[PDB]
């Protein structure tokens, strides 16, 4: 329901601050180890239900909402395993999810010029604007967690943190939810490259600021795995600075 | 000269020193294993350090309250009574 720029500001700006707040509360105010249980089941439920619900949606904004819920579950995996690596994986996941959400909402705002509503309106978009189609496909794959992109690194290190604490069920549920999650992402892909509808919707060209932000984020997503050291070092310093 | 007399030593220049390769291999193994042990030790650190509250940044009140216990609203009742003399 909310306007597109509002939803763009939401799910990035609020979630980062609230997650930092939860980190501060969890690390200090929680010593009974009772928040492991509440984060465990809720993150598992978020993973499962986001993966199983985003596949049944036909609009775009609902799909982004359920993808956000799924990524919230993926990030919350880090709370259950309370270690330096767990918080590191959590923060890295937040960073990557924020970049991918900015890119995806830039895509959505780009097609908002002609009032895109459903997922079928972006049919045969590889013909009218091939390069925007490539950018959207890359961002969708980054959401999926395909290796040669950012977003795979975040899920990777979240799984590493989950396995470090011995929460073997968290790793398995993460894997299966990722498997289903990639399916409807590729389903989004098919309607946007392969099958061509009879009626084509024409989108007017974009402006420079959105295009520049989109290009920067797209080059960050693809080439992240080449040089990921600065993010990892920032995150390791941040995780340790909670105490010293 | 002729082709092979030059292609021979050309290929010989192209090939590298095996002694350097073996030394680099054994070296790389040595420091890689040492660094592996170091990272294994690092992953063993608990999230909450043993000191924690002992750290000076985690007190923030033992050196702030003493300079505040003189202001109005925090004084022991038996402070203003005998402060006159």
């Amino acid at each position: 329901g909310s306007p597109t720029p509002v939803t763009a500001f939401l799910s990035i700006a609020p979630k980062i601050s609230i997650f930092a707040n939860i980190l501060r509360v969890f690390i200090y105010g929680s010593y009974g180890a009772t928040l492991q249980q509440i984060f465990f089941f809720c993150s598992i439920a978020s993973m499962i239900l986001g993966a199983l619900a985003a596949m049944a949606q036909t609009k775009v904004k609902r799909l982004l909402a359920y993808s956000s819920i799924g990524h919230v579950g993926y990030i919350c995996i880090g709370f259950s395993c309370g270690t330096i690596e767990g918080i590191q994986s959590l923060l890295i996941g937040i960073f990557i999810y924020a970049l991918m959400t900015m890119d995806a909402f830039a895509i959505v705002l780009a097609l908002r010029q002609t009032r895109v509503k459903y997922i079928a309106d972006l049919g045969a978009l590889a013909k009218t604007n091939p390069i925007l189609a490539i950018t959207f496909s890359i961002t969708m794959f980054s959401y999926a967690g395909i290796p040669p992109l950012a977003g795979f690194c975040s899920k990777f290190y979240l799984f590493f943190a989950a396995l470090g604490c011995g929460a073997y069920f968290l790793a398995l549920v993460g894997v299966v939810t990722s498997v289903i999650g990639c399916f409807y992402y590729i389903r989004l892909v098919k309607r946007m490259f392969f099958d061509t509808p009879r009626t084509w919707i024409l989108y007017e060209p974009m402006d420079r600021n959105k295009s520049l932000l989109l290009a920067m984020t797209s080059f960050f997503i693809t080439l992240f795995l080449l040089y990921p050291s600065p993010l990892f070092s920032v995150t390791h310093q941040m995780a340790l600075s909670l105490y010293l | 000269g002729f082709i092979m007399e030059f292609a021979e030593n050309l290929v010989l220049r192209l090939m590298e020193n095996p002694e350097e390769r073996d030394r680099k291999a054994r070296e790389h193994i040595y420091e890689m294993h040492e660094r592996c042990k170091k990272i294994k030790e690092m992953w063993a650190l608990p999230i909450r350090p043993y000191g924690f509250w002992t750290f000076e940044r985690h007190n923030a009140q033992l050196r702030w309250d003493p300079q505040i216990s003189q202001v109005a609203g925090r004084r022991d009742p038996y402070d203003d009574l005998l402060e006159d003399n």
